[PDB]
RNA sequence: GACCAGGC
DNA sequence: AAGTACTTGAGCTT
DNA sequence: AAGCTCAAGTACTTAAGCCTGGTCA
């Protein structure tokens, strides 16, 4: 039978801790929101920021300097590129002059009703002609929105003692955002199991077109940049496996055998030797096999070599991901399967995808017959929680691809006006970075 | 014992017969601004169910 | 927030005797139990006020508009 | 129960590849095995050469982390062994025919 | 019924009547049997041989299910002899 | 070189096609050009039993 | 193709081939110095003091029912020790098939529960 | 989707939702359960997945549910049969709690599934990814505190109490058998005599409660700010009522109340007040 | 039972055991046109009575030999008047949804349900109260504001 | 309410005299109607009453 | 009956959805009315009367 | 609320009838000898097969809630109202439930008594895949407690695996409260609309 | 008007 | 998603 | 050849009554 405590109390109300709070439970119930926005900047690797902003690479562009030699030659190369992103805790100059800054605390931006945010930014790097000539530079990008109590706010590490000094709750435990006065936070979605290849029945599958029965395999991969991609196939009742994948707000479909021999160079009796082993016995598993293989042959009567089907997919597949008219369509068939297949495995991954994508296969015929029963999705078992931060970043991520995207929009539309253009100028940059409209924060 | 909110002093209200809507020249939607309460489908059968009309109308 | 200066059930003035059951706590170091039935409170009614009772009046004070730092 | 072990080779002897069931290979073809003193961890590269195939094998730098390889000579009129150290090399088998078959860049 | 008008309902029955003479064990005789039977009941397992493919049909023991699905070896050959192939 | 009606050239990797689509009396690859006699084998029989999943029955819905 | 840092094995040591002889192929935990040792069963070994276990994974490297079942090939030194042979006993060049493939791993052991001092009225 | 699922046992708090439209939907994490946000290191453990003998990936084909599948994090690190993945998956798991291993943290989840009749299809998987869910137990063969994963739950046999755990069965126990509820289920006095739905409409009723909102009453600029002028610790408490220091913030007012039928007014759901507790402070509020 | 079929010697793979267990399942030995089953219920309340699932009344006819031909009541509106007329109909009608609420141990007094089983049947055909029977009313506004 | 999940509005203010009167001269402070527990079936609330007493006292 | 403005946005609801859609103009205003002279409150019980 | 010193004796030998329940209904529905003990394997076969298919489980459940529902009135009506402490009128709570005021007896016996078998769509409680219906459960038990069934009663306290299970019964009952209404709500709006 | 809340 | 009513096409009969 | 019931397949709509507020483009 526990007590009152009525002494200790007045003792913790009169003189508050001045070491550590006294109550560790009520600090670490809310880990999840502060751990998420923390792994930001943080980490031995640079956090999501870092990362995944590499993650972009280069955003390439022609001026069209004919150089005089019909000439195959598109001119000096322009390539765009960021590097860093750094965020600044919360400042604040007293109006122009840049004279030296002071701290904003949080109940200065409660009262005032406006944002309490640190400043965000870029380290952007403009290069020509593949390096021989480039150009360091910094920007802003505006103010960006802060968690309390993490690392980019100055409540952290503060005792309790100090917490009341600059006016705030004693024991207070932060982990929210104020927007114009609001306390927002961000509240936490149950996605489905990252890095693991469910078993599906869903009846959806079938009304995809005439052939398609109920089984399926889908997988959901996520980056070291924690951005994800979702990997469907479907079993068509003739014995056709499709692989599907989504897009931009689009759904494509492509034949299963091709990536296969698209990842690796290979030759059918080891893709025979990876989905059936030692099980050769079975009858059900050599037909549908067989099947299988058929079906790749005859219908494109010629592919001898992993590059002629490399370049076949880069016809295709040239146009949606505004690739740039220099990359031969062997290299773009290969930004496919780093942007697109199994992506969690990585751009040296193509020997391991090759058994992965095996592996699924051979579980989906288990599936059919029906050995193995259909995972549950409605279940806990398969599920995660996908935190506050962790969609934070993915969000900034993609608005620094539209940034980037918005500048080279910006210098085509320079050229066909027909405008005087030099690449080497870099007060040209200077002159172009201003036109476009740079805030990522509001 | 716990008290709550729901206080009645935030729930109730009388007439309409400040503001009127403009297209149709009915009590408007209410209480903050004053107006009115609704008649409805199902309500609209008790009236008849009973034979009652001119307090139908 | 601050003692109540009359138990609601009984009427009594319960209202100058917290100081006093803080110092009995605190300097004999009593129990709970002997201290408020030395002040004179009998009935399970007035008792309860005194024993469970929170002062959060000292967490206001804290925050002081009028004074410097 | 019980087997001696007479000798243990500790130098390229033998080597062992997996290509796959039934695998064989003409009676001519020969294979040159190549090595690299990576640590403290021995890594192996196999490449065998006939008129019309091409052989090639590599060391999985993962399993030789934690599994060493050792072939035996087994004496069953004997309690007798001997061991000699090889590596196992994944291994694949190339037609020169086909190997070097391409389509245009795109079919445009 | 109200909402609907459908002419096909979820699950139709109907309800039959039966004279006093008839015992309760002539209650399992007459209608057991009238019901939709599939050939898929008889059969208990296939085996296919592959250019042709040959077709093998092991049955249960006819003495089980002539008392039973209430089937004799003469109509059993008709069906599978027109209908099926 | 066979297994279960697949039928594999032992140098390249790839599908062979009907062996009797092909006219002369060698089945040869598209890629290692490899040569086979025609006939080493008659068709194999593909033996075939499938589950239990499918069918209703007295005896199954009893054992 | 060489790659970065491999030289040419030269001088390829000898291979002594052939109730006949067979030949196994065993694994070995990579930390063990397999240059002294004396025992092998035909269950439980310990080697060095530790304690491991010797399992017939035969099966799994080749088919005990069915004759050609292998993933494995053996290459033995060829008539210059120079380069490397596919090993063959058939007197028809047909591969040799390993006799036995054996794994030595290391094994694990358990504490029991004190249900004294754990289930408690 | 609205059901109350057993596999969720410890991880979702069964009491504690809202009911209404979004009954069901809405959960509440037992107060126990962690979610991890770092990346731990996965570089050795394929070394130590080698020297328990698992045979590599790269080479030695084969496949089928017929024998085990060890994985880490979707990469296939190699394949051993299925009482070997028992040994394995026992083993690892002991090497992960004593702590005499390194470079194999406690958070990793040890996932086995036997291979069973029609079941789910068999393997050995290892999760060392972000955000993930994790709650505490305690782990037989010693006694020490050891993380449980939702995956490798639903394989392993959890004892409530020290009390009812068989021989031979029980690999674990909870440290506590409140672990599996939620804050403001355990903030309930006598929680289990009263019936479930009472139990869910309690939790809701007190979230609506007209309590302390904060100390900094003065400073802070919200709109509408409900506060009561006294509150009390209750007399009958939780413990945990202590550890997450709700005296920081009374909820509501003891009170001296008799169950009888006298007045007439107070049937059903109506109460009635004392008219000198009122005007003598009790029930204010601004 | 075993037999032999034989296709032309070039042909696809084309899975068989499919096929097979495809057509054994449509393979109608028996049927009586809509008969699905049997079962002998209780000896209720001291009525004595089979029912079948489906409906065919022109094949339960014939039986009556043993079954009586008079006493046969259906679950379905429809086919009850495609046989016996509205009459039987809109008797049917009062005893399928007395049932609904004499599981509930509820009670509808039957001036009710006589009165909604009289207003479908108006048109001589059974009509719902839906979109599609109030189709043929003579004023607008009140078809004007329901759909 | 109380932490039982028991909802409730005050009725009357009812006047100090006309409580009903303990042995000891307490009047209570808020009277519940017992038919309301044996439908919602809280015993917690009956058991909570004997542990507030004997805690008090 | 019109093509897209801009795919999305949502469209100027036409005269045709001035009374067609669930509440549209006819069940809204007509079968209902917020009416004059009426109050809304809780209740609570009197023996009494 | 109340039992006797001596009523409580008989309520706890009428219930210690039913520890070896479950088995008894797994014999009858594998088809079994009745003394197959509880772990014999090809028992945990049968009761293995037979739990892929919806139906199957749906027949058995209904064979357990034959028995585990006649040991409630097997208890009850041996017990209550002579094994009360305080008889009727001295008694409120069955004045309560005998004059219908408030409450009825089934109210009254879950206090008083047990609380008897849960009902979750007429089955017991929802199996997971690994036959396991809760983590505490050894795989594939044929105890009548593995079905949901609670010994314990709302006075004296029930046991966390019964509070568990009683939580889902719990909820099912609010979730269907909110699909009723709205359902009815629309049908009535379609008769009045034509006969109005 | 669109999204989260909340009450029977 | 559940469900109805409406509508277009190629086989089949005079 | 041409007619007309045949069949599957392609569009189209509704889905309980209230009251409170809350921020925002
Ligand atoms: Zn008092
Ligand atoms: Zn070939």
């Amino acid at each position: 039978t526990a007590d009152f405590r009525t002494l200790e109390r007045e003792s913790r109300f009169i003189n508050p801790p001045k070491d550590k709070s006294a109550f560790p439970l009520l600090q670490e119930a809310v880990q999840p929101h502060i751990g998420s926005f923390n792994a930001l900047t943080e980490g031995p690797d640079g956090g999501l920021l870092n990362l995944g902003v590499k993650d972009i690479g280069e955003k390439v562009i022609f001026d069209g300097k004919p150089l005089n030699s019909n000439s195959g030659y598109l001119g000096n190369k322009l390539s765009v590129s960021v590097e860093q992103v750094s965020i600044a805790k919360p400042m604040s100059n007293d109006g122009v002059s840049s004279a030296v800054e002071r701290k904003v605390y949080p109940s200065e931006s409660r009262q005032r009703l406006t944002s309490y945010r640190g400043k965000l930014l870029l380290k952007l790097k403009w290069s020509v002609n593949n390096g021989e000539e480039n150009l360091f530079e910094v920007r802003d990008c505006g103010g960006l929105p802060v968690m309390l109590q993490s690392n980019r706010c100055h409540l952290n590490k503060m005792s309790p003692y100090e917490l009341v000094q600059h006016k705030e709750e004693s024991d207070e435990i932060g982990g929210y955002f104020i927007v114009n006065g609001i306390e927002k936070l961000i509240r936490m979605l149950i996605v489905q199991r990252r890095n693991h290849p469910m078993a599906i029945i869903r009846p959806s599958f079938a009304n995809r077109g005439a052939s398609y029965s109920h089984y399926g395999i889908q997988i959901r991969s996520v980056r070291p940049d924690q951005t994800s991609q979702t990997n469907v196939l479907h079993y068509l009742n003739d014995g056709q496996v499709t692989f599907r994948f989504s897009w931009r707000k689009n759904e494509y479909l492509v034949p299963v055998v091709m990536i296969l021999k698209a990842l690796c160079h290979t030759s059918d009796r080891e893709i025979f030797d990876g989905i059936i082993g030692n099980d050769v016995k079975d009858s059900f598993l050599t037909d549908r096999l067989e099947l299988l293989l058929r079906g790749f042959k005859k219908r494109y009567p010629h592919l001898q070599n992993r590059t002629q089907v490399l370049q076949y997919l880069g016809d295709k597949f040239r146009v949606v991901f505004q690739a740039s008219p220099d990359q031969s369509d062997l290299e773009v068939g290969q930004e496919v399967l780093d942007r697109i297949v199994l992506v969690h495995l990585g751009k040296d991954g193509s020997q391991d995808k090759f058994r992965m994508l095996l592996f699924m296969i051979r579980k989906l015929y288990s599936l059919v017959a029906g050995e193995c029963s259909p995972d549950n999705p409605d279940a806990t078992q398969h599920q995660e929680v996908l935190l506050g931060g962790f969609l934070y970043g993915m969000i900034l991520k993609e608005k620094i691809d539209e940034y980037l995207q918005n500048i080279i929009a910006q210098v085509r539309m320079d050229i066909n006006r027909g405008m005087a253009i030099n690449f080497k100028d870099k007060r040209y940059m200077s002159r172009v970075l201003m036109r476009v409209n740079e805030n990522i924060g509001s | 014992y716990q008290r709550l909110r729901h206080m009645v002093n935030d729930k109730f209200q009388v007439r309409s017969t400040g503001p009127v809507n403009s297209l149709t020249m009915q009590p408007v939607k209410g209480r903050k601004r004053h107006g009115g309460i609704r008649v409805g489908e199902m309500e609209r059968d008790a009236l008849i169910g009973h034979g009652t009309s001119f307090l139908l109308q | 927030m601050i003692v109540p200066v009359r138990c609601f059930s009984c009427g009594k003035v319960v209202g100058d005797k917290w100081e006093s059951y803080l110092n009995l706590l605190q300097e004999d170091e009593l129990d709970e139990g002997t201290a408020l039935s030395r002040l004179g409170l009998k009935r399970y009614c007035c008792r309860r006020m005194i024993l469970t009772h929170v002062d959060l009046i000292e967490k206001f004070l804290r925050y002081n508009p009028l004074e410097k730092r | 129960s019980e087997i001696e072990i007479e000798s243990v080779q500790d130098q390229p002897s033998v080597a062992v590849g997996s290509f796959f069931k039934g695998f064989r290979a003409p009676s001519d073809t020969t294979f040159d095995l190549y090595k690299k003193k990576k640590s403290e961890k021995d890594e192996f590269v196999l490449h065998g050469e006939n008129e019309r195939l091409e052989y090639e094998g590599y060391t999985d730098s993962s399993s030789q982390a934690s599994n060493q390889y050792v072939v035996g000579l087994f004496n069953p009129e004997k309690k007798s062994i001997q061991l000699y150290k090889a590596p196992v090399l994944v291994s694949k088998v190339v037609s020169k025919s086909s190997k070097n078959l391409r389509g245009p860049k795109i079919k445009s | 019924i109200v909402m609907t008008a459908s002419a096909a309902i979820k699950t139709p029955q109907m309800t039959l009547p039966i004279w006093n003479d008839v015992s309760d064990e002539q209650a399992d005789t007459f209608c057991k049997s009238i019901s939709k039977v599939l050939l898929s009941e008889v059969i208990d397992k296939v085996i296919v041989t592959e250019r042709s493919y040959v077709i093998h049909m092991r049955f249960f023991d006819n003495n089980e299910y002539s008392e039973e699905y209430d089937v004799s070896k003469e109509e059993l050959q008709n069906v599978i002899s027109n209908q099926f192939i | 070189s066979v297994v279960g009606s697949l039928i594999f050239c032992l140098d390249c990797g790839d599908l062979l096609e009907n062996p009797n689509a092909v006219l002369g009396s060698n089945v040869e690859c598209s890629q290692c050009k490899a040569i086979y006699p025609k006939s080493q084998f008659s068709n194999l029989k593909v033996v075939t039993t499938t589950a239990d999943d499918a069918f209703p029955s007295s005896l199954r819905a009893k054992k | 193709s060489i790659p970065d840092g491999f030289k040419k094995c030269k001088h390829l040591k000898n291979f002594p081939l052939n109730k006949q002889q067979q030949v196994w192929l065993i694994k070995f935990p990579s930390n063990v110095d397999i240059s002294k040792l004396k025992s092998l069963p035909v269950t439980t070994m310990t080697i060095d003091k530790h304690d491991y276990k010797i399992m017939d994974d035969t099966d799994i490297e080749s088919s005990l029912t069915q004759d050609n079942l292998s993933n494995m090939t053996l290459l033995v030194p060829s008539e210059s020790k120079e380069s490397l042979k596919i090993a063959s006993t058939a007197k028809d060049n047909a591969p040799l098939q390993f006799d036995k493939v054996f794994s030595v791993s290391e094994t694990a052991k358990i504490p029991a529960i004190d249900y004294s001092k754990v289930r408690v009225p | 989707v609205r059901k109350l699922l057993p596999e969720s046992w410890g991880f979702l708090c069964p009491v504690h939702t809202p009911d209404g439209s979004p009954c069901g939907l809405l959960n509440h994490f037992a107060h126990k359960c962690r979610i991890s946000t770092q990346q731990s290191d996965v570089s050795r453990i394929p070394s130590i997945l080698y020297s328990l003998g698992v045979a590599p990936a790269s080479h030695t084909f084969a496949a089928g549910p017929s024998l085990c599948c060890v994985q880490i994090d979707g990469k296939i690190i190699g394949w051993v049969s299925h009482e070997q993945g028992k040994i394995i998956a026992d083993t690892l798991r002991y090497w992960k709690v004593e702590g005499k291993t390194p470079g194999l943290p406690i958070d990793l989840e040890i996932g086995y599934v036997p291979p069973s009749t029609r079941g789910q299809y068999p393997g050995l998987y290892l999760f060392g990814g972000h955000s993930r869910m994790l709650r505490p137990v305690r782990y037989l063969p010693l006694d020490k505190e050891d993380i449980v994963g939702p995956f490798e739950q639903v394989y392993m046999n959890i004892a409530v109490t020290p009390q009812e755990i068989q021989n031979n069965v029980h690999t674990h126990v909870e440290f506590t058998p409140t672990n599996i509820l939620s804050i403001l289920a355990n903030l309930t006095p006598f929680s289990d005599f009263n019936q479930s739905p009472r139990n869910m409409y309690q939790c809701q009723m007190g979230k609506q409660t007209m309590g302390t909102p904060g100390v900094a009453l003065c400073h802070r600029s919200d709109n509408k700010l409900y506060r009561l002028q006294t509150g009390q610790t209750p007399i009958v408490k939780a413990n945990l009522y202590d550890d997450y220091g709700m005296d920081n913030f009374p909820n509501g007012f003891n009170a001296v109340v008799a169950v009888i039928s006298y007045t007439g007014y107070d049937m059903d759901d109506a109460m009635i007040i004392n008219k000198s507790a009122d005007e003598r402070g009790f029930g204010y509020g601004t | 039972c075993e037999f032999k079929l034989e296709l032309a010697a070039d042909t696809e793979k084309l899975l068989m055991v499919n096929i097979v267990e495809e057509i054994c399942r449509k393979s109608i030995i028996r049927q009586i046109p809509h008969i699905d089953r049997c079962v002998h219920p209780e000896p209720e309340n001291g009525k004595r009575v089979l029912v079948t699932e489906g409906v065919n009344f022109q094949a339960m006819w014939d039986q009556e030999a043993f079954i009586d031909v008079d006493g046969i009541t259906s679950n379905d509106v429809a086919a009850v008047l495609k046989t016996y007329g509205v009459e039987a109909a809109r008797n049917t009608i009062v005893n399928e949804i007395n049932n609904v609420f004499s599981r509930y141990a509820i009670s509808v007094s039957f001036r009710h349900l006589d009165l909604i089983a009289d207003m479908m049947t108006r048109q001589g055909t059974y009509l719902a109260f839906n979109r599609q029977g109030m189709e043929t009313s003579t004023s607008s506004f009140m078809k004007m504001s329901y759909e | 309410s109380s932490r039982h999940g028991q909802k409730g509005v005050c009725s009357r203010k009812w006047p100090t005299i006309d409580m009903p009167f303990s042995e000891t001269g307490i009047q209570p402070d808020i009277i519940i109607n017992p038919h309301a527990f044996p439908s919602r079936m809280t015993i917690g609330m009956f058991v909570e009453s004997l542990a507030g007493k004997a805690g008090a006292l | 009956k019109a093509q897209g403005r801009t795919s999305g946005k949502v469209p100027i609801p036409g005269v045709k959805q001035a009374l067609e859609k669930k509440e549209g103009l006819f069940r809204k205003h007509m079968m209902g009315k917020r009416v004059n002279y009426a109050a809304r409150s809780v209740i609570s019980p009197d023996p009494n009367i | 609320l109340r039992l006797t010193a001596e009523g409580n004796k008989w309520r706890t030998d009428i219930l210690k009838t039913s520890v070896d329940t479950g088995r008894e209904a797994a014999a009858e529905v594998t088809n079994l000898d009745k003394d197959t003990p509880a772990d014999d394997p090809e028992l945990l076969k049968r009761l293995q097969e037979i739990l892929r298919d919806n139906n199957k489980s749906g027949i058995l459940d209904a064979v357990t809630s034959s028995k585990v529902n006649a040991i409630t009135s097997q208890v009850v009506s041996k017990c209550v109202p002579d094994g009360t402490m305080k008889k009727f009128p001295c008694n409120s709570m069955q004045a309560m439930a005998l004059s219908g005021a408030k409450g009825s007896n089934v109210n009254v016996s879950q206090i008083m008594c047990l609380l008897g078998q849960q009902a979750l769509e007429g089955r017991r409680v929802p199996v997971m895949v690994s036959g396991k219906t809760l983590p505490s459960f050894k795989p594939y038990e044929t105890d009548a407690m593995a079905g949901g069934y609670v010994k314990g009663r709302f006075y004296s306290g029930i046991k966390p695996q019964e509070y568990y299970f009683h939580c889902m019964a719990g909820r099912e009952g609010l979730i269907d409260t909110a699909v009723k209404t709205s359902r009815s709500g629309y049908l009535q709006r379609c008769l009045t609309k034509q006969l109005e």
